[PDB]
């Protein structure tokens, strides 16, 4: 009777400083209207660093101070779809992009990788 | 006698003061809400910090400074209730956190409590208390004894 949970990170590959990249996250497996998501990145040897949050409804979205002004959320709920736009990319943006599943309360993410996260998607950008 | 048909009185909600606090719109729904001397449609009523439903478990908001908020948010601004589990120390508004079982970290702190590696996404792990231990650090305890 349990659906399992399921999300498809899309976009990202390799491009130039300055470059321009869409990212796409298709669910399934959970109520994706009622829940806040989120992206979040990682390099090899560094943790988990937080991008960016989005409501069910969008009325509340935040981004990490790195990314300000140069990415932007947003969701279809019709759709499933998660999106995040990247803008003036640099080499520091460099990493592998998991679309995370937040906790419905108050800004949180949780490490249960199974129900609540992707398999992520790279994003590199050239020295 | 089963002639006997009752007449009750009923005192509605007039459908003029049917106008939602979070869109300024009529609500025409059997289901909605009442909070803070206004209603609202299920979906209109929102956390000001997170945006979540805001009494959808309790029955209770957090009103202080002209911002309504669910009880995490209002313990982060307000409350000395918003302590990480790891280092020990206040959970800032605007934060992003991450819960392993019960409790929270800041994502910095999300790390091995002995070999002291970042976690990535699908590690397996064990929480002792509130120290979480890497798979590769319970296989390495365990091959010395069996
Ligand atoms: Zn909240
Ligand atoms: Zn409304
Ligand atoms: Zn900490
Ligand atoms: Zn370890």
């Amino acid at each position: 009777s349990m659906a399992e949970v399921q999300l498809l990170e899309s976009g990202g590959g390799l491009v130039q400083p300055g470059g321009s990249l869409r990212l796409s996250c298709a669910a399934s497996g959970f109520s994706f209207s009622h829940s806040p998501m989120n992206w979040v990145r990682q390099a090899p040897g560094k943790g988990l660093e937080w991008v960016s949050y989005i409501s069910y409804n969008s009325s509340s979205i935040y981004y990490a101070d790195s990314v300000k002004g140069r990415f932007t959320i947003s969701r279809d709920n019709s759709k499933n779809t998660l999106y995040l736009q990247m803008n003036s990319l640099r080499a520091e943006d460099t990493a592998v992009y998991y679309c995370a599943r937040g906790l419905t309360e108050s800004l949180e993410l949780t490490a249960d990788w199974f129900d609540y996260w992707g398999q992520g998607t790279l994003v590199t950008v050239s020295s | 006698d089963p002639s006997e048909e009752p007449v009750d009185e009923v005192l509605q909600i007039p459908p003029s003061l049917l106008t939602c606090g979070g869109c300024q719109q009529n609500i025409g729904d059997r289901y909605f809400l009442k909070a803070i001397d206004q209603y609202w449609h299920e979906d209109c009523l929102s956390c000001d910090l997170c945006g979540c439903r805001l009494g959808e478990v309790g029955r209770r908001l957090y009103y202080k400074l002209g911002r309504k908020l669910c009880r995490r948010d209002y313990l982060r601004l307000f409350g000395q209730d918003g302590l990480c589990a790891s280092c020990d120390k206040r959970i800032r508004a605007y934060e992003m956190t991450m819960r392993v079982k019960d409790k929270v970290y800041h994502l910095e702190c999300f790390k091995c409590a002995a070999c002291q590696k970042h976690f990535c996404v699908g590690d397996r792990y064990l929480l002792i208390n509130s120290d979480i231990v890497c798979e590769q650090d319970i296989y390495e305890w365990t091959k010395i004894n069996g």
